[PDB]
Formats: structure tokens, C-alpha cells, sequence
């Protein structure tokens, strides 16, 4: 610590001692169902972008490594998470939105974007967490005469809110004379059709987009991936994994008055003090394991090589997990 | 009457309380909890967010220690004045006006 | 956290000089108290007559 | 039949008397002063006391609702931009014994949800909010003596339900002898106080007066 | 130092209770209690 | 047309607060100390002049 | 700028402690002037004879 | 955001902007009518209780 | 003879002048003007700058 080969007489702060964790436990809710990602990704017909579908996914075990075998996409583009860490932690609810756009507008399916799809068809929030999966569908959504089954909206009086749908078909008022349901000068239909042909370029080919939106933990968790649970152990320094919340500490029984809608308890420094066990509805206090500073009292190295050790702020009965002369100071 | 020693206690309480309360800050990261960052992301992105948190907490710690050094200089000046007053007021008789 | 410690090791010796400044302050406080109060070489006492 | 049956509405104006506080999150906290920025009913605001012995009621940034009667009148609230069929609308009708939260998105159904807990000399305070396509309902049931005007005190509102509806909720209308208080939420910052048991016992509205701004 | 709203200026002089600016202080006095400003 | 540095300091968020004691009050304190020193000596610093 | 304020709100309580330090300096200056000049208890004046 | 007033600044014919010490726009030329306009921030201050 | 009080004035002037002049620096960003950064880029890149 001193970066020297000789030590003068005095007391020196060297390091810290820390009680190492012994066991590791995982506490996940008991859920046996499997999430239907196959019914979302494998479908004959996909919805239009102005009338995008939304499927709720809850109360099932989600395996995110089987998505790669369902659709031929390059990358699993995510924003708040990573694709390789989706199987470990877990959420409250999953929302799957599926639609068909062109290759120009794939860049507009992103938080904080401005364009046609982002302003009038499908808007993502600024604090969006989740993943976007887009892949080419030129062999399924395109015909050499011209597919007209996919629509998009570009005439509206205001920009869309995030996760807001608009399926109304009323004639847009672009001038002063009222339309009265009849198109004409300064009166246009708000929905126009795509013109997908297989002889088109790669930037104008149809693309199927599925957006997975995750709800982070505020409620008891309903969608959790394949990790086996472990028996709960108390009054011991262990590693714990409560619904994807990892940590190290000692779990003790609690007398905190948790309200029935409350699952977590936080500190002043924004760390978890109490947890609710998902299998048995119990409240557990978490405390850090025993630690403190270590000081080394020595004379000079030209005098002696004998040392004394001062463990700071900890009692004399808790220091392990001459030198037989244990003394208790303040 | 004893407001100076009360301020001495209160400043050392307030500095430590601010140092603890600065641990809840994000400093431009996605979360203030280190384990949530290490669990949500892969290695490179969590390294970026951990670097942001490290820079913010290091800046807070350096600010605390600089304020402590200035306060220690002021306390040492007051202690020098108190030692001079003990040497010249208690151990003898002083002719200095208002000393 | 081991990853945070391995990233914090790349920032040099800010922690060591931070600890050195705090240790100097801690020694200076005891020096202040000793130089104010410990000014007499012998512990005198009042006679029992008052 | 459909009829009209326009029960005549007379507007009376009263004062809020520091009411309409809810839990901003589901995190337990004890003996902490916490500063939250959310949609709250402002302190000492102008709320409307409708009597019913009905054109529309505008909806903006959430609505605080208060009911005193036990005579089994107030059933639900119809939400949406239009009334019957022009755009998306909402229908949260409810009955007595098996309390339904039977909520609809026909006008073509895209959202259906049925659940039990919504409704159970007593105030039944509710808060309805719509943010980012999510519809949130909080509520609290409390007693009263001297039932005229709103009480003086603090009673926090516990959450009930969150739904992913994603519609435009410009207008709303109560489904009906009856009298109810309607107040409007604004984006405000409060300083809430959590006691030793973890309950909200006091709060400070930071934009009411300079003294509370100094307190915040 | 600017101006003061809610305090009534008096033609008296007391010891400074709450300092405001260039020679101006404020206090809270019974003589109906009110907040006054003075030099 | 001649922009001052104080205007840019004010517009960019930096303000200077006036002192509590004006120069007239400091001059009055100095005059009181001088009058006491001349007309009474060192007695006024120990009690009644 | 509202965006800059919203990103500045994530940096903690730096602004409050800088404001506290500047307020302490500003109070300390008036304390220094009061402890230097206000050493007399009565406002003496010279008699008109000179 | 600010207040625009008529200016007497002697802009050269090739100059279309004016800056401060803190690199902020002080004067502007209107692109339709060739006129110099000052830019002043709106009224502000501090509030003590 | 009165250089100490003039130094007291000059240091307090120079600190505020340096604080005003520091607003023109880029600090590695593409611009020192905040509105130009907000106008040029979308949300993420302007948030970085
Ligand atoms: C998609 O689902 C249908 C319905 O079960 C099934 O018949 C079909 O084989 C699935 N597609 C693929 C590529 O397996
Ligand atoms: C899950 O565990 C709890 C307590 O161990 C039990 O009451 C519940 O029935 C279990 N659920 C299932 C689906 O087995
Ligand atoms: C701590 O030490 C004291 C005296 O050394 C002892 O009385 C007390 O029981 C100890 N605390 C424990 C063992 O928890
Ligand atoms: C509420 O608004 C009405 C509108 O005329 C007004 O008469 C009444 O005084 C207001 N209530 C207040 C300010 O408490
Ligand atoms: C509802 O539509 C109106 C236009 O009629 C629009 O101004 C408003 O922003 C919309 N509200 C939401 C929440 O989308
Ligand atoms: C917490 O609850 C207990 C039991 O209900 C009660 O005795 C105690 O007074 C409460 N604490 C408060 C109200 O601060
Ligand atoms: C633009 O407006 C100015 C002022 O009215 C006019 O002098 C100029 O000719 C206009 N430019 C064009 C191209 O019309």
C-alpha cells in the first residue's frame, strides 16, 4: 500500500475486510405456461400500419432464443435492453405490435423520430424500452400486378400521441370548401395504398415489423423466462435474484407494513431495503454483509517485523469467518 | 449562545447527507442502480453506463473533500486563536484591548 | 461490483490522494485539540479546603 | 327505450380543501420527504359540485371525482371524443353485486377486460388519468361527519387499475337524486411526507404560494 | 436591492432582524401583527 | 450600441448583491469611533466614555 | 431551454451546493464588515468647539 | 426567445449576423425587408421570500 | 498606495469576465450555441452534445 520496502512507526490504513457470500438463490414466480410468439411472428396476413395490431402477453414463460427460428431477420434491434440478457431478467407485461411498411420507413420505427409513419401512423414514446424486429417480405406481400392491400395515412390535423391508433376514414380538409364526403379540389382521402411489386428496388420492398414493448417491474411479474428457483435461506450472507433484481446481502424477516399493491422498498440512496418474495407473499429485509476498515500498527522495519491489526468499527466477536491477545477499544 | 459548535455539527452532518443523496443520480445513464445496469445490458453498453456513473460519483467525492479541506483550514485557524487565548488569558494577564 | 472496480482501476490514483487528504484532516483535528488543551505539564488538583 | 330523460343539472361551486392526493408509485417508503412531479389536483382549487334532481363534461389531463351519496346511482363514465359511433370511445359501465370493470373498445372491438375490484356518509374519491396511451384509475373510500363540503385533512388514494387503451379521451360523461364533485388535474410538483408506517400523512403543493415554494 | 411586496415601510429605526439590502431590514411586529420594513 | 460587460453578465445568469451596510453607515461608524477617540481617549473602549 | 433543464435535472444537487457556498460567502462578507466597523455601541459626536 | 427592436448598428452589406462575447446572437437582419433588429432576452430576475 | 483594494475589485471582475467568456467554448461538441444543436440534430444526438 505504501509502495515502499520499509515502513516507519505508526498506524496505516491498508484495506477493507468483507464477509464473502456463501450461497446463491433464485426466487421466480411459479409459472408453467409458454408465451405464444409463434402466433405473432408466423402469420399469413399482417395488419396495415394505420390499423396496427396489438397483442398482450402475460402469465407465461418467455423464451427469446426461439424468435430467431421463426422469422428471417438480421438483427434483434433493442433500445432499453440487450437481446442476450432477455432470458435472465423479467417484466410485468409484453406488448407485440405487427404491421407492414416499406424499406424507407424502417428508420422511423425508433424513439424520437419525425416522418410520415412516426407522425401519422405509429408513434413510439421517448422513453421506450423494448425491441424492434424488421424483415423483408418481398416474396409474400408483393405480386407482379401490384399489391393494394396495405394502406398508410399521411393526412391528419395533428401528430399522433405515443401508442395511439387512428382508424377513422373521413375526408381531409385541405382548403376552405367543405368536402361533405366527396373528394375533389382541396379534399383528399387520408389513406393511400402501397404499390408493392417484386421488380422494385430493395428500398421500396415491403417489410414486416414486429415491436416488442416491455413493462418494467412495478406490479407482480407475469412474464418470466426459464430460470429454475431455489429454496429461500435467511440470516446468511448470500447472493439473491428476486425477479431479475440481483444483489448480495443477508435476508431477514421483516415487520414493515407493506401495502398490498407494494412490491419493493427503497432507501434514501435509491437502493432496495425490502423485497416481496414472489412465491410466498412475505416481506424480507436486505442488509449488506459485515465489513469495515483494517489498520496495521507497526514499529519500524529496522526495529521489528511484528504487527498488530485494528479492525475498525466492528466488535471483537465478528472478525473471522502474538495475536491471541484480543482487546476491545472504542 | 452555542450556535457555533451547533453549526460545526450541522455542516458535517449535511455534507455526509448530501454525499449519500448524490448516489441516487443517473448522471446521464439509464439507471442509478449499478446491478440493474449490469443485468439489463451486455458488456460494452454496461461498461459505458458504469463509466458515466463512475465519473459522476468521483466528481461528487472530490467536491466533498475540497469543501472538507477548506473547512479544516478554517477550523485550524480558530483552534490557533483558541490556543493563543488559553496561553494569554488563562496563564497570564493581558493588556491587549478587547482580547 | 468487480466490473466497476476493474473500470475504476483505469482512472489512476484519485482515491489514494483523496484518502491522504482525509487522513491529513483527521490527524490535524487531534493536533488542534492537543495544542489547545494540553498546555500544562502536571495535573494539579484543588486542596480539600474550599 | 332510448328516450331522453335529461335530468336537470345545476352547477354549484365549492373549494377543494387540500384533497386529491394519491400514491405516485408502488414503492414502500417510510419517514421520508419525497418530491414528485406528476398530474395532481392543485390545493385550494375550484371544483364543481353538480346536482342531478347533461350536454358533456370536458376531459383534460385527468379528472378527480368525488361522490357522497349511498343511494346507488352513479354507475360508470363514458369516455371518448364522440358519443355513439364516429371515433373510438370507452364504456366502463358497472353494476351492484358483482362489480364489473367491463370496459369496451367497440367504437370492431379491440380491448376487453373484466375484473372485480372497483367499487367497495362516505366519500368515494377517484382519479382517472391518461398518459402515453395508458389509462390509470386510483381510488379511496373514506368516512365523513358533517357531509356538507369537502373535509379538512389528508387521505391518500391507492391505485386500482392500469389499461393499455391508447385512444383520444377529450370528452367524458357520467352515467346516472345525485350530486358529485368534479375537479381537474394539472402537471404539478408535490412534496409528500411518509411516516414510520409508510403512509402519506402530509403534502406540500410547491406552486400554491411563496411559503410552500420555500418549503419545497 | 430591488423592491418589496407585502411589507409596510415605517419611519422608525430598530436593530436589524432580517437583512434585505442597502441598509434596509424587515421585522414582524404586533403594533394586528404585520411584517414591516425599516432602515 | 456600446454593449457593456455587466449586461452580458446579467443576461448570462451572474448577479451582484448589494452590501448590507451602505457607505454612509460605515462613515458614521468611523466618525463615532474618531469622536470617541478624540474626546475620551481609551476609556470609551472599556465602558462609559 | 427545456431539454437542457430536463437533462440537467439528472446531475443531482450540484447547483444547490454551489448556491449554498455562494450564499455562505455573501453572508460572511457582511459579517466581516460588521465585525470590523461596528465595534462601538453609541454614536458619539464631536462638540462644536474645535 | 426574446424582444426585437429597431437597431442603429452599422452592419456592412456582407454581414448578416452579430455576436456577443459569450457567442450569442445580438443582432439579426430580416431576410425579407433588409432591416437590422436587436435581440434582447425577456424580463427576468430573482425572487427572495 | 491603494493597490490592495484595487486588486480586490480586479479579481472579482476578472472571475466573472472569464465565466462569461467560457460560454463560447465547444467542449468537444459540434457547436457552442445550444439552439443550433437542438435545431440541427434529432433527440439522441442533440442529447449527447
Ligand atoms: C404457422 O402456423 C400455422 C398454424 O399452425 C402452421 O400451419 C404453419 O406451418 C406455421 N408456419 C411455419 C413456417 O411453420
Ligand atoms: C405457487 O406457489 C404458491 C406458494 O408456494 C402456491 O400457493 C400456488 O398455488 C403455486 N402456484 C401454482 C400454479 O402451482
Ligand atoms: C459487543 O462487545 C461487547 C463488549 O465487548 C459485548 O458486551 C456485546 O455483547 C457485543 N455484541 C455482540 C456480541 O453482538
Ligand atoms: C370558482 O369560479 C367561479 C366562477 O365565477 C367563481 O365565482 C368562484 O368564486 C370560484 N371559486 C373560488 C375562487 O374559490
Ligand atoms: C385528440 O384530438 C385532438 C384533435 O381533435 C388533438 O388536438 C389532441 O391532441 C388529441 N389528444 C390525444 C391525447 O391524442
Ligand atoms: C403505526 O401503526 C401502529 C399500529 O397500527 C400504530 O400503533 C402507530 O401509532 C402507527 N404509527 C404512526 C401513526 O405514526
Ligand atoms: C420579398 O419581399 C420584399 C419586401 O416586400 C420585396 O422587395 C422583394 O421583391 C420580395 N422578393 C420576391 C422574390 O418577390
Amino acid at each position: 500500500t505504501l509502495k515502499s520496502f520499509t515502513v516507519e512507526k505508526g498506524i496505516y490504513q491498508t484495506s477493507n475486510f468483507r464477509v464473502q457470500p456463501t450461497e446463491s438463490i433464485v426466487r421466480f414466480p411459479n409459472i408453467t405456461n409458454l408465451c405464444p410468439f409463434h402466433e405473432v411472428f408466423n402469420a399469413t396476413t399482417f395488419a396495415s400500419v394505420y390499423a396496427w395490431n396489438r397483442k398482450r402477453i402475460s402469465n407465461c414463460v418467455a423464451d427469446y432464443s426461439v424468435i430467431y427460428n421463426f422469422a428471417p431477420f438480421f438483427a434483434f434491434k433493442c433500445y432499453g435492453v440487450s437481446p442476450t440478457k432477455l432470458n435472465d431478467l423479467c417484466f410485468t407485461n409484453v406488448y407485440a405490435d405487427s404491421f407492414v411498411i416499406r424499406g424507407n420507413e424502417v428508420s422511423q420505427i425508433a424513439p424520437g423520430q419525425t416522418g410520415n409513419i412516426a407522425d401519422y401512423n405509429y408513434k413510439l414514446p421517448d422513453d421506450f424500452t423494448g425491441c424492434v424486429i424488421a424483415w423483408n417480405s418481398n416474396k409474400l406481400d408483393s405480386k407482379p400486378s401490384g399489391n393494394y392491400n396495405y394502406l398508410y395515412r399521411l393526412f391528419r390535423k395533428s401528430k399522433l400521441k405515443p401508442f395511439e391508433r387512428d382508424i377513422s376514414t373521413e375526408i381531409y380538409q385541405a382548403g376552405n370548401r367543405p368536402c361533405n364526403g366527396v373528394a375533389g379540389p382541396n379534399c383528399y382521402s387520408p389513406l393511400q395504398s402501397y404499390g408493392f411489386r417484386p421488380t422494385y428496388g430493395v428500398g421500396h420492398q415491403p417489410y414486416r415489423v414486429v415491436v416488442l414493448s416491455f413493462e418494467l417491474l412495478h406490479a407482480p411479474a407475469t412474464v418470466c423466462g426459464p430460470k429454475k428457483s431455489t429454496n429461500l435461506v435467511k440470516n446468511k450472507c448470500v447472493n439473491f435474484n428476486f425477479n431479475g433484481l440481483t444483489g448480495t446481502g443477508v435476508l431477514t424477516e421483516s415487520n414493515k407494513k407493506f401495502l398490498p399493491f407494494q412490491q419493493f422498498g427503497r432507501d434514501i440512496a435509491d437502493t432496495t431495503d425490502a423485497v416481496r418474495d414472489p412465491q410466498t407473499l412475505e416481506i424480507l429485509d436486505i442488509t449488506p454483509c459485515s465489513f469495515g476498515g483494517v489498520s496495521v500498527i507497526t514499529p519500524g522495519t529496522n526495529t521489528s517485523n511484528q504487527v498488530a491489526v485494528l479492525y475498525q468499527g466492528v466488535n471483537c466477536t465478528e472478525v473471522p469467518v502474538t495475536g491471541s491477545n484480543v482487546f476491545q477499544t472504542r | 449562545a452555542l450556535g457555533k459548535l451547533q453549526d460545526v455539527v450541522n455542516h458535517n452532518a449535511q455534507a455526509l447527507n448530501t454525499l449519500v443523496k448524490q448516489l441516487s443520480s443517473k448522471f446521464g445513464a439509464i439507471s442509478s442502480v449499478l446491478n440493474d445496469i449490469l443485468s439489463r445490458l451486455d458488456k460494452v453498453e454496461a461498461e459505458v453506463q458504469i463509466d458515466r456513473l463512475i465519473t459522476g460519483r468521483l466528481q461528487s467525492l472530490q467536491t466533498y473533500v475540497t469543501q472538507q479541506l477548506i473547512r479544516a483550514a478554517e477550523i485550524r485557524a480558530s483552534a490557533n486563536l483558541a490556543a493563543t487565548k488559553m496561553s494569554e488569558c488563562v496563564l497570564g494577564q493581558s493588556k491587549r484591548v478587547d482580547f | 461490483s468487480t466490473e466497476c472496480s476493474n473500470l475504476l482501476l483505469q482512472y489512476g490514483s484519485f482515491c489514494t490522494q483523496l484518502k491522504r487528504a482525509l487522513t491529513g484532516i483527521a490527524v490535524e483535528q487531534d493536533k488542534n485539540t492537543q495544542e489547545v488543551f494540553a498546555q500544562v505539564k502536571q495535573i494539579y488538583k484543588t486542596p480539600p479546603i474550599k | 327505450s332510448q328516450c331522453v330523460n335529461l335530468i336537470t343539472r345545476t352547477q354549484s361551486y365549492t373549494n377543494s380543501f387540500t384533497r386529491g392526493v394519491y400514491y405516485p408509485d408502488k414503492v414502500f417508503r417510510s419517514s421520508v420527504l419525497h418530491s414528485t412531479q406528476d398530474l395532481f389536483l392543485p390545493f385550494f382549487s375550484n371544483v364543481t359540485w353538480f346536482h342531478a334532481i347533461n350536454p358533456a363534461l370536458p376531459f383534460n389531463d385527468g379528472v378527480y371525482f368525488a361522490s357522497t351519496e349511498k343511494s346507488n346511482i352513479i354507475r360508470g363514465w363514458i369516455f371518448g371524443t364522440t358519443l355513439d359511433s364516429k371515433t373510438q370511445s370507452l364504456l366502463i359501465v358497472n353494476n351492484a353485486t358483482n362489480v364489473v370493470i367491463k370496459v369496451c373498445e367497440f367504437q370492431n372491438c379491440t380491448f376487453e377486460y373484466v375484473s372485480q375490484p372497483f367499487l367497495m356518509k362516505n366519500l368515494r374519491e377517484f382519479v382517472f388519468k391518461n398518459i402515453d396511451g395508458y389509462f390509470k384509475i386510483y381510488s379511496k373510500h373514506t368516512p365523513i361527519n358533517l357531509e356538507r363540503d369537502l373535509p379538512q385533512g389528508f387521505s391518500a388514494l391507492e391505485p386500482l387499475v392500469d389499461l393499455p387503451i391508447g385512444i383520444n379521451i377529450t370528452r367524458f360523461q357520467t352515467l346516472l337524486a345525485a350530486a358529485y364533485y368534479v375537479g381537474y388535474l394539472q402537471p404539478r410538483t408535490f412534496l409528500l411526507k411518509y411516516n414510520e408506517n409508510g403512509t402519506i400523512t402530509d403534502a406540500v403543493d410547491c406552486a400554491l404560494d411563496p411559503l410552500s415554494e420555500t418549503k419545497c | 436591492a430591488g423592491c418589496l411586496i407585502g411589507a409596510e415601510y415605517v419611519n422608525n429605526s430598530y436593530e436589524c432582524d432580517i437583512p434585505i439590502g442597502a441598509g434596509i431590514c424587515a421585522s414582524y411586529q404586533t403594533q394586528s401583527q404585520s411584517i414591516i420594513a425599516y432602515t | 450600441a456600446a454593449r457593456d460587460l455587466i449586461c452580458a453578465q446579467k443576461f448570462n445568469g451572474l448577479t451582484v448583491l448589494p452590501p448590507l451596510l451602505t457607505d454612509e453607515m460605515i462613515a458614521q461608524y468611523t466618525s463615532a469611533l474618531l469622536a470617541g477617540t478624540i474626546t475620551s481617549g481609551w476609556t470609551f473602549g472599556a465602558g462609559a466614555a
